[PDB]
């Protein structure tokens, strides 16, 4: 039906009725994420978790694009 | 067979089908650049990049019959 | 055409009365069993009520006493409304996923959601199509159609002309333009333009024009289970998984959120929950790791009623080593409620053989039916029900019409009943491989 | 409103001074266990808990899981409650010491408040201002309104096929957009276009509502490990590229604790520690009571209510030691063990009355004594499963209330386990053609 | 704030004298286990020296005596410099990698590589992009203090184009590599737009000088270097877990290059501590690898705990002391522990009281000491919280004899639960049959 | 960037640090107290014969067993052989519990370790033009083609190394490199000889300040030659050839750019591939280019291999290209792990045991433990008096060998904490009660640990 496939049966389509799917998308993919460059820049200076990021041939933008695309789009990159 | 699709009678279902099951970004990334894009990239004053930098389709490993199942009666037979 | 006569193609329902719940002794195929069919009638009438949880009814009984028969009667006496799901209990031991989760999906497959919403469709024969592709493109065009009553002209958008050259709508097709999406399902071909079709077969069906108005609203009713929604909301395009079994361990937060949105759909009146039936055939083939999950999946609001069938007596439980009645642990036998069956009296054997003979349309003399009842007293229903199909063919060897004693006595001569096969094994020990020895004459 | 096996459990039914009272809130008797579970509920709400274990003894038929659902409805919808059986810990994609930590991270809750500013309405114009920023007029049935868009939300509008007069639904905060349909004023532009013609919304254009909404930390773990749902389009192949559960290392959890503590220190989110109810803990083997003895000692661990009904049994996975409850004494000293005693014959009748007035099945007092007779002499789970079929044998025979005769018929239509065992042994004597196959 | 009072919260280091190694009794949380704490202090002093490679130290003893307490004391009294690894033994039995490799990675985590360097980074807020379509350009960036105009030539204009940097972003350039990392937008431009996108996060302006140079001390492990060199974009594998049987030739190249870095003075090797909790869960197929991995130069000083007496070894069928094979017990050294006197029990309950900020009358403390002597530590420590909570229900400040007796009446110790099980055997599912009354 | 620390470049003490070789004569007769060993004469003579067999290239699939009890020196002889052979001959010290995988069958990790144990030395040449580009100046042809514009016959490149610069005339079909790779003035390149297609390494360091922000890698000038005609020895194990032929490393498509992007999975290798690689390596040896060098596969703890592995080892040892298999077994009459039927010697099946040259290993005399203590003490640097040596030897004879070599580190720590420099009898008599052996631990475990109760163990 058009309820499940379009309106609010999908947990990813952020239509009205699926009021969770906007909030959950933003606060799991851009605010409370450990790969956003703001949440990397504060943890790069010693024993902490992104210590190694200075030495692998990447940058913050390399890591941030690499942690949200697919295996496909990362292969195209 | 073609893959199974969803018969849902909204416009959004048709748009999501033609954006997932076809998804022109992957098709452009797989087959290569438009010849118009080749012309605007090869007559310009400065070198510019291409988003499929070459045709990313893999070379088929069987010369006479590639990526199909169609059979022509072979000339010897 | 895919209606080949099986071992249960004669059961057309449970056969009991629906007013005083009396098991009338011969109706709709199920003949003879009385007390068990009344208890199955009570269970069936509390399934369609809906105001009960997932409970457990165990159809225990000896082999070939009509347990799959009662389950198939309850399956036929519900129609395609309340979801009945068969589960032979060896489909659970998979390798694509774990075992408890494979059981959870079989619980989720039997809780339907039934929603009813409308569409707008168009019947009718196409009189003619004109498309203004002149270098032009799909920009404007005229569509003239008709029913027996109506006749109309419509103008078309660009994303409709691209669906008209997509389905290649001729002058004479019987199409169904679903207006809300744009798909075109050609119901057939009109008879009156039979000359106008050259690229068709010599044998081609032709319809008549549709009758009635040309623009009508349909109230279609869909019913999908919770496992359907779970597999849909699991990947990018994930419904293919439930057609290919490639679904894996579905995370439990998805099932929790769908259990929340189904309740929010019910409270808004947009939906309706239909509890189905799950038939776990041969429930003794589960280890205790299964029963320690069925004891708690039969607790929630969303749980289908489980009907299950056991053959074994005092037997061992798989996984463990200690024996138990019916092959089930005692803390799980506290949950279930047991219906016991009985072996069949010989007149009931005779009329069951009569129903199985009338189902395959095989003529029998009454002497051959008496001999066949005498065989079925000593070798069970399955042996005689196969001797029927053998004896029809043996009568068809020598070009006869009705089977007789001279063909049942040949079918009893060639194909051994299993008692004489056990006697054959016991009297041919030294050549049949028992465990160690092979002797060659 | 459909009846389950624990519909009549509403709460623990305590006093103001933490003393249980008999026949309160659905329970009948069972005083000390309800007092102890009330102390457990107060410990969960006190927020001074970084891993406590509570075991529930008592055999089958007693009310162990009724206490757990009483706790789950005593906490409310706010504090998360994760009930899992023991047998769910086994998978074929991850180790079984990782599904335990997935349940611990489903137990802890993180509540965020949002003020969603939604925009329903018909697009009036699509005007690119700079050469970038693109104004959109959203016409409602109450008035249009200008709206300035970021140059990244416009590339989410543009991926959707919004052209001139499509009604849309823009989230202002989260930037989520959906094309609802084409407005019915532009309906009959052509005559067989294929869109979903919907009317203009007869409300505001700017609806401002606030939503409190929860997130479990396991959802943070999954959303930070692998890309989920939105842009994960290669998962439609299925074989190797599906979202298979992967071994979430300790480093990822140790960083997600840092980020969540950062967003708690800004006063954005709130933290709520949850409850993990592991039922039938004998199915947990010794390769998980080793890992629980470590994982409960974290400063973040939630409370674990274990339930176990067995006596001195064999611990699974190590066949050469017996222990009480199926729990190793290495782990059993951690647990607070609560007893659960059986039921007296004068405390079964009240359960029959409450279970009868839960299902709506009314019955005379001469039948309550018979159901209590079957409750004493056989079992408690069986006598409560004759109230629903006998009502079916009541309204069919032209009655409304259940008498003794309907239950005397249902005891013959619906045999228990004990009489079925007696028929299975004594009546099914010889193993032959018409006998059971042991 | 994701930090709640667990069982191991009062132990702030090992608590011994650092000069002469004298375990004074009540220091830094730990109480009265003088010989084992002295031995752990000797172990810790040969850990921080870091010369002697690959010992093995088993900590035997009865349960509820303090074997993980001394381990957490050694973990706290090292600092963030020397690594430490809390691995219970059931973590090894995985379904994606074998037992040998998942136990090799436990050794590869506990050896750090320490390297000090200078980070030449540039924070800044973009003011105006000035592109001269003649190749050249000018970038204007500001902070809260300064503002500057830097030239650009050919290609980072194209990097700006690929990054789509607008006026108002917060860009960061690592000038030793040269790649733009857009950090988001500023709060000074939140007033500008109205309907924001998804990707935009707001930040404060950068503060201070543009060109920031700072000497930072990086410390990675060998496991980090092993997993990063596994596959191409393999750095996210150590967060995800999507790695498997790494080949031996990669680990050989990595150990050779770490030896080469130690020769050239770039790197300093810091050996650490692997802590294998509850080592009796390992089968013989794991001890046969531990007996070889304690031979190389790159092996951490392994500290392991155990509970069991003469028990069977998993995987085989013969009894042994401590659940360990004897060819492994010829290799380790063993520090035995001892049960506690009541004089130590009283002040351990006092420390658990002052950790949980629960006030106790002395009569309640003496009663709780008697309960701890009759039932153990783990039950006595679980009655402080319950008595505090029952005192909170009847609104009393100090807990008393009545609340502790109430908590003892409600919840059962494991000594009485066995008598409760053996008292009623006909209803608990023993192995075969249940009565169900 | 990275700041160099000026500290002491010492090393760490392992259990086999003091072993430096076998310590033989020029005739093969062993000599006691030489190169780390103490005693153990016949085993060192037999291992010297094994070392001679390996360096003589006559071993083609032999097998050597090391018997003897635990803590007697089998792994010591293994590391002695590995340090005696050197570094240019391979040595792959796997264990028995390292063939069990979850991606491949366990009779395949054995074959991959055989291929790790075999080396191949290849001697070749390297002819490259090298350095930073100074000019890219074309030259007009003598006869231009009619119908076109420019016609360029020879392209000139000025390459400047860090020692000397050189002008270079090239064929004009270097242009397709230069346009595709974007080579400009100030970019170091290398031009090969077999094809001749230059590939840019990076912008030079002298032009690191012409701009300000536009940065990439700034590689320095190649501090070497401008025309390398340098020869290369190159060691590749046959495992590396099997992997590079089975799973190709670098491709240009989507799916091989997902294969190196997804995790590399060990896959089983078909035997036709190994047969072909052997047939071609034995051809390149006959041409006289590559040298085959067999190594040692020291399978430590050989009683962990079950009966399904020795069956594959019989096939693998009958191959014409195979290294030596030095097993290491320390069991007597043991049950073989696979088939729980036959109690065989050493955990080795009796069919496989006939292939093996069994070398014994004897226990140590009670006057050689003190010499091992002296060598281990002067290895760590821990010096100690003679009565302390006699007490450690007393603990070594009466308890264990591995236990008297572990009372040296806590004694040294307590010595330099108490305020001394050398270890006396008091420090060892104090450290003997902080670190109990297995014997007194089992005594406490049985005597004090009576039964499972409150203050008792969990049996
Ligand atoms: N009441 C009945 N009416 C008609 N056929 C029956 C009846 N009971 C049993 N049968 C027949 O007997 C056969 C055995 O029944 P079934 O339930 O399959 O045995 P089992 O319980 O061993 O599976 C079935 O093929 C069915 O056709
Ligand atoms: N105090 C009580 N009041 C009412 N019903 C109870 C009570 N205790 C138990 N029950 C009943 O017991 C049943 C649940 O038994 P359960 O606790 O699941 O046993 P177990 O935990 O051993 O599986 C429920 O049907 C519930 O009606
Ligand atoms: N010396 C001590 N002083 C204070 N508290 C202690 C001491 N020893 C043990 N404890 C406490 O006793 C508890 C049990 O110690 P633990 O090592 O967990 O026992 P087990 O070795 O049985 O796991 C720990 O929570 C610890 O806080
Ligand atoms: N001949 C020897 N000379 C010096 N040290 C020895 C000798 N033999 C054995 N050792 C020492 O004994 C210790 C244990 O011997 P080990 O090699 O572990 O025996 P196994 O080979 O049976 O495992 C090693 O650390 C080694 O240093």
């Amino acid at each position: 039906p058009r309820l499940i496939w379009c309106d609010g049966g999908r947990l990813d389509k952020p239509g009205p009725g699926n009021l969770v799917a906007g909030f959950r998308s933003k606060y799991l993919n851009h605010m409370m994420n450990i790969w956003t460059p703001e949440n990397i820049r504060s943890s790069l200076e010693g024993i902490e978790n992104f210590t190694w990021l200075r030495f692998v041939d990447t940058s913050l933008q390399e890591a941030y694009r690499a942690s949200h695309t697919d295996v496909f789009a990362r292969a195209v990159d | 067979a073609p893959p199974i699709e969803v018969v849902c009678d909204s416009r959004s279902a048709v748009i999501e089908r033609e954006n997932i099951m076809f998804h022109p970004a992957m098709r452009k990334a797989l087959f290569g650049p438009t010849p118009s894009e080749i012309k605007e990239a090869s007559f310009g004053p400065r070198p510019v990049t291409l988003y499929p930098p070459r045709a990313l389709l893999p070379a088929p490993d069987h010369d006479k019959q590639r990526f199909t199942n169609i059979t022509v009666p072979s000339m010897a037979r | 055409g895919l209606n080949l006569i099986a071992a249960h193609s004669h059961i057309r329902g449970l056969g009991v009365d629906a007013d005083t719940l009396e098991p009338r002794p011969s109706s709709q195929g199920l003949v003879g069993q009385e007390k068990a069919r009344k208890a199955a009638a009570v269970v069936l009438e509390m399934i369609k009520q809906g105001k009960i949880a997932g409970r457990a009814v165990l159809i225990a009984g000896p082999p070939s006493t009509g347990k799959t028969a009662i389950a198939m009667g309850m399956a036929q006496s519900l129609g395609q409304d309340v979801p009945f799901t068969t589960l032979a209990a060896s489909e659970i031991f998979s390798l694509e996923m774990s075992k408890t989760e494979a059981l959870t999906q079989a619980f989720r497959k039997s809780i339907g959601v039934r929603i009813k919403e409308e569409s707008e469709i168009m019947e009718g024969e196409v009189v003619e199509i004109q498309i203004d592709r002149s270098t032009g493109g799909a920009k404007q065009g005229k569509l003239t159609i008709k029913t027996t009553d109506m006749e109309a002209i419509y103008d078309m958008g660009s994303k409709m002309i691209d669906a008209m050259t997509k389905e290649r709508v001729m002058a004479g097709d019987i199409i169904s333009i679903d207006k809300s999406s744009g798909k075109i399902t050609k119901l057939g071909r009109s008879y009156a333009r039979s000359r106008d079709y050259d690229a068709m077969g010599v044998d081609t069906k032709f319809l008549q024009c549709p009758e009635g108005e040309l623009q009508k609203r349909k109230e279609v009713v869909h019913t999908v289970s919770l496992h359907e929604i779970d597999v849909i909301n699991s990947r990018t395009q994930g419904f293919l998984a439930l057609f290919s079994g490639d679904t894996g361990e579905i995370r439990s937060e998805i099932r929790d959120q769908i259990n929340t949105k189904v309740a929010e759909w019910k409270e808004e009146g947009k939906a309706e929950i239909v509890p189905g039936v799950l038939f776990i055939d041969e429930v003794h083939m589960l280890d205790i790791e299964c029963f320690s999950y069925i004891n708690r999946a039969l607790e929630s609001d969303l749980a289908p009623i489980v009907i299950m069938a056991s053959n074994r007596g005092v037997s061992r439980i798989r996984g463990t080593d200690y024996k138990s009645p019916h092959g089930l642990p005692l803390d799980f036998l506290d949950r279930v409620v047991i219906i016991n069956t009985h072996p069949y009296t010989p007149d009931e054997l005779r009329q069951i053989l009569s129903i199985r003979a009338q189902e395959e349309e095989v003529d029998l003399t009454p002497d051959a039916l008496a001999l066949l009842t005498k065989i079925g007293q000593e070798a069970g229903l399955r042996y005689a029900s196969n001797l029927i199909t053998t004896s029809q063919l043996i009568a068809a060897k020598r070009r006869a019409k009705q089977v007789g004693v001279e063909d049942v006595q040949r079918s009893f001569k060639l194909f051994y009943d299993p008692a004489r096969s056990v006697r054959f094994v016991q009297e041919s020990e030294k050549r049949l491989i028992g465990n160690d020895g092979v002797v060659d004459f | 409103h459909r009846t389950a096996a624990h519909t009549h459990i509403k709460g623990l039914g305590l006093n103001s001074s933490g003393i249980a009272e008999k026949q309160a809130a659905g329970f009948v008797g069972q005083c000390a266990a309800r007092e102890a579970c009330g102390v457990v509920v107060d410990l969960i709400k006190a927020h001074k808990m970084a891993g406590r274990g509570v075991l529930l003894a008592g055999g089958p038929g007693t009310g162990k899981t009724a206490l757990a659902l009483a706790i789950s409805q005593e906490l409310g919808t706010k504090i998360p409650f994760c009930p899992i059986t023991g047998s769910e810990i086994y998978s074929t994609e991850v180790k079984k010491t990782e599904v335990l930590m997935e349940n611990f991270r489903r137990a802890i809750g993180l509540r965020v408040r949002e003020t969603k500013d939604v925009y329903e309405g018909e697009v009036t114009e699509m005007t690119p201002e700079e050469a970038s920023t693109l104004l959109i007029g959203l016409k409602s049935a109450r008035g249009q309104k200008k709206l300035r868009l970021d140059p990244s939300i416009y590339e989410a509008i543009q991926k959707e096929r919004v052209q001139v007069g499509d009604v849309i639904y823009i989230e202002t905060n989260t930037g989520a957009c959906k094309r609802v349909g084409r407005s019915d004023a532009y309906a009959t532009e052509f005559d067989l276009e294929a869109e979903e013609y919907v009317p203009i919304p007869k409300g505001e254009v700017h609806k401002k509502k606030e939503i409190v909404q929860d997130v479990t930390l396991h959802d943070l773990d999954v959303a930070n490990a692998r890309p989920q749902g939105g842009q994960d389009i290669i998962s439609m192949m299925g074989q190797l590229m599906k979202p298979k559960m992967t071994e979430i290392t300790d480093k990822l959890r140790m960083e997600i604790n840092k980020v969540v503590q950062k967003y708690i220190n800004q006063g954005v989110a709130e933290l709520i520690p949850g409850v993990l109810f592991i039922d039938e803990a004998h199915m947990l083997d010794i390769e998980c009571f080793t890992y629980l003895n470590k994982a409960l000692e974290s400063p973040i661990a939630p409370i674990v209510v274990l339930a176990s009904n067995r006596g001195i049994a064999t611990i699974r996975g190590a066949d050469d030691l017996k222990a009480a409850h199926g729990i190793p004494p290495d782990f059993l000293q951690r647990l607070l063990i609560i007893p659960t005693h059986p039921y007296e014959p004068d405390e079964i009748r009240r359960i029959v009355r409450i279970r009868a007035q839960t299902e709506g099945v009314q019955l005379t007092d001469a039948a309550v004594d018979r159901v209590a007779e079957h409750g004493v002499r056989i079992s408690l789970r069986y006598c409560l499963q004759l109230l629903a079929p006998a009502s079916i044998l009541a309204r069919v025979n032209g009655r409304t209330q259940v008498d003794v005769q309907d239950i005397a018929e249902a005891e013959e239509l619906f045999l228990d386990a004990r009489r079925s065992a007696n028929i299975l042994t004594s009546t099914g004597e010889s193993g032959g053609l018409h006998g059971f196959i042991s």
